[PDB]
């Protein structure tokens, strides 16, 4: 029954190194399209003046050609984005047109030279976004000034350091066709650098608090178990607290983002967790049926599959180990953390 | 036991099973003197309903009054686990239908409040738009009727004077759901099943009004322009048009946004309900006007270019059948073969250029709003 269903998903679910990147594998049968994601490891944290933003526009221009108007001429919507840690690059398209449209994306990611008009234009670009999530927004974007203190050697140098196959993860969701190295010889498209350390650039008007007891799928069980039941109490007593979350694949530990002027309240609703014994044990019963719910209905849009891969690195670990994790969950972790949050917040 | 058992083949095969029942107001929505009140009391059932029914393996119990080109529905959705892939077997519909019968009137009228004013703020926010609520005006004078724009989701006024006296319709509106004839939709196991072969004939409201001029006065601009299309034909309403559509302010380097650049925030969108294509652009608006009008007069397509539109509404379409909702939503309202998702991707392939001349030949101005 519920054990045939998992094993269902773990069959289709398959993540193997390709050249010196590594592609996470999801087939399913029968699938109208086929999403492609490339994802590199930098975003907004990695540099604090929006360099990772600018080198995402960049990245669409090789030799003057750019792969959005050549993915549009092959009926495919090459979307891009940059967030704290990562660059994405996702499109959509039928399955006989993944490889061409893979290994054609790999080529501009692969590419590492970037003349002087291109990189103008680029900020001229990105200068009239920022004139034009807001702090994340403004951050991931930079400033005009900041994005004006770099040049072409930087984005070059910058590019051949994280555009690599090493720091780069690719994500095929849909179809029934593998992904090869004889397909994609731009997997092996590597420079003189190795994957990047991971290094967290992370900057008044808020606090951040760590979720941290237990490996590294338990720490998104309990920060979203716990970020759920302090919203639930906040609106019986109609709390106005928001309580952001800081997610990221590249963090064992998960956050809570909450305003420094709405921390006395959050910290009453912490402190008020513990208060009913049967509380924590009957929410989290309540998620854990809520979150499989969610999962057996989201394993349906690729987008959505996307996310999991994404948040819980599904294909390094597999959805048995993902429902494991749910269910080892008990009120003795959401109490200890409970405790580090209120220290947290004591000093 | 259904008269047949229309099986639809080389379906997506789901996680989840879905078994759906459509059932047919043959009146017009704008025919239905209780119409504020069929909503809300459907809206009322369907939180109750989904309290007791939203249930392992249950994931999703759906239940609305919805139209379809210009007739009202009663929708009732089911998305559950497979029985092999669940702990607990589903419900039959007969056990659906006893707890749609089996509901509470107080349960209802715990609810009574919270669906009026779930239902009032829908009526203002799709009235209230900065784009859209043009093309509600225009709707309104080229019909003469305000069912087809700002009453589409109901009278505010009406649904507002609303009291709790409506729970002594609940009985009426629990046996057309359970025993009012209807179609059911089965999607499992990589294919649809149809419970019959019945195609409910669309209604398209007629233009009372040709050539509409919304003068309107305000401080901050923007405009929209409407255009119908006659002798529409079944495969120029789901395909051609919308495909028009995207060729014409939408598929990348639209006819309008490069028309407009050269003045230098453009948007359209076919409205498949009234027939009518809008065109919304936010002094310099009289110029975009002419601009418009005559760069829609003079249209052109090539076939280059309109093999792009085919592929672009091919995946568009094949994005809508990723999900099991737009699915079960495609197959409901297309007719004949068009509900086959794979005839349907057929018919976009098999179109030619031919069909947009001879969609622009039909094709004419008859209403335009500015505010």
């Amino acid at each position: 029954l519920n054990k045939s269903f998992v094993k269902k998903l773990d069959e289709s679910l398959n993540r193997k190194q390709v050249g010196s990147t590594n592609v996470t594998r999801y087939k399913i049968e029968d699938s109208y399209l086929v999403l492609a994601a490339v994802r590199v490891g930098i975003g907004g944290l990695t540099y604090h003046n929006g360099a990772a933003h600018f080198l995402e526009h960049l990245k669409f221009w090789r030799y003057g050609e750019n792969i959005y108007n050549l993915f549009f001429q092959r009926g495919a919507i090459l979307n891009a984005y940059t967030t704290l840690e990562f660059t994405d690059y996702v499109f959509l398209s039928k399955e006989e047109s993944i490889n061409e449209n893979l290994n054609l994306l790999l080529t501009f990611l692969y590419h590492h030279q970037y003349d002087e008009k291109t990189i103008s234009l680029e900020r001229n670009i990105i200068i009239n976004e920022i004139n034009g999530i807001e702090k994340e927004r403004h951050c991931i974007l930079g400033s005009a000034e900041s994005i004006s203190r770099m040049g072409r050697k930087e984005f070059e140098l910058i590019s051949q350091k994280y555009y690599t196959p090493e720091n780069t993860s690719i994500y095929v969701i849909g179809g029934n066709q593998d992904i090869d190295l004889f397909h994609i010889p731009t997997a092996v498209m590597t420079t003189q650098y190795g994957k990047p350390t991971h290094k967290v650039n992370v900057n008044k008007d808020m606090i951040l608090l760590p979720v941290e007891h237990g490996d590294y799928l338990k720490n998104r069980m309990i920060c979203h178990l716990i970020a759920d039941m302090i919203k639930h109490l906040a609106q019986q007593l109609e709390y106005d607290v928001s309580v952001g979350l800081f997610i990221s694949t590249n963090q064992h530990s998960c956050y809570l983002k909450v305003k420094k002027s709405d921390q006395k309240r959050f910290s009453s609703l912490i402190q008020q967790l513990s208060m009913d014994e049967h509380f924590i044990e009957t929410y989290i019963k309540d998620y854990q049926w809520r979150f499989m719910n969610e999962l057996v209905i989201n394993f349906n849009q690729l987008h959505n599959i996307y996310d999991y891969m994404t948040e819980y690195r599904l294909g390094e670990y597999t959805v048995a180990e993902l429902f494991g994790s749910l269910d080892s969950v008990d009120k003795l972790d959401i109490l200890a953390v409970r405790n580090e949050l209120i220290n947290q917040l004591t000093v | 036991q259904d008269p047949m058992d229309i099986k639809i083949n080389g379906i997506k095969k789901y996680t989840i099973h879905v078994l759906a029942k459509v059932s047919a107001s043959g009146m017009e929505f704008t025919q239905e003197k209780d119409f504020e009140h069929q909503l809300l009391l459907t809206d009322m059932l369907e939180t109750v309903i989904r309290k007791s029914v939203e249930v392992n393996p249950v994931l999703h119990f759906h239940l609305r009054k919805s139209i379809i080109m210009n007739h009202s529905y009663f929708i009732l959705g089911l998305n559950y686990i497979p029985p092999a892939f669940a702990t607990k077997n589903v419900k039959s519909i007969h056990e659906i239908y006893q707890a749609i019968q089996d509901v509470n009137d107080l349960q209802l009228l715990d609810e009574f409040e919270k669906s009026k004013e779930k239902l009032i703020n829908k009526i203002q926010q799709y009235k209230h738009s900065d784009s859209h609520s043009g093309s509600i005006r225009l709707k309104d004078r080229l019909f003469a009727d305000k069912k087809y724009g700002s009453d589409r989701l109901g009278n505010f006024e009406k649904m507002n004077k609303i009291t709790d006296n409506i729970i002594y319709a609940a009985p009426d509106m629990v046996n057309k759901i359970c025993e009012g004839d209807g179609l059911f939709y089965h999607i499992n196991d990589g294919a649809i099943h149809i419970s019959n072969i019945k195609d409910f004939n669309y209604y398209i409201p007629a233009v009372i009004n040709e050539g509409v001029e919304d003068i309107r006065t305000d401080f901050s601009s923007i405009l929209t322009c409407a255009y119908t299309f006659e002798h529409v034909t079944d495969l120029e309403r789901e395909i051609l048009i919308p495909m028009f559509d995207g060729y014409i302010g939408k598929y990348g380097h639209s006819v309008l946004f490069k028309t407009l650049r050269l003045v230098d925030h453009i948007s359209s969108h076919y409205d498949q309900e009234s027939n009518l294509l809008f065109i919304t652009v936010l002094n310099q608006l009289s110029t975009i006007l002419t601009k418009i009008q005559h760069t829609i007069e003079s249209i052109e397509f090539d076939s280059v270019s309109f093999s792009l539109s085919k592929v672009m509404f091919e995946n568009e379409s094949r994005f809508r059948f990723e999900d099991i909702n737009g699915l079960l939503s495609h197959v409901i309202k297309q007719h004949g073969e068009y509900k086959n998702p794979e005839s349907f991707l057929k018919a976009i392939q098999n179109t030619d250029i031919a069909d947009f001349y001879r969609l622009k030949a039909n094709m004419r101005w008859v209403g335009t709003s500015i505010v």
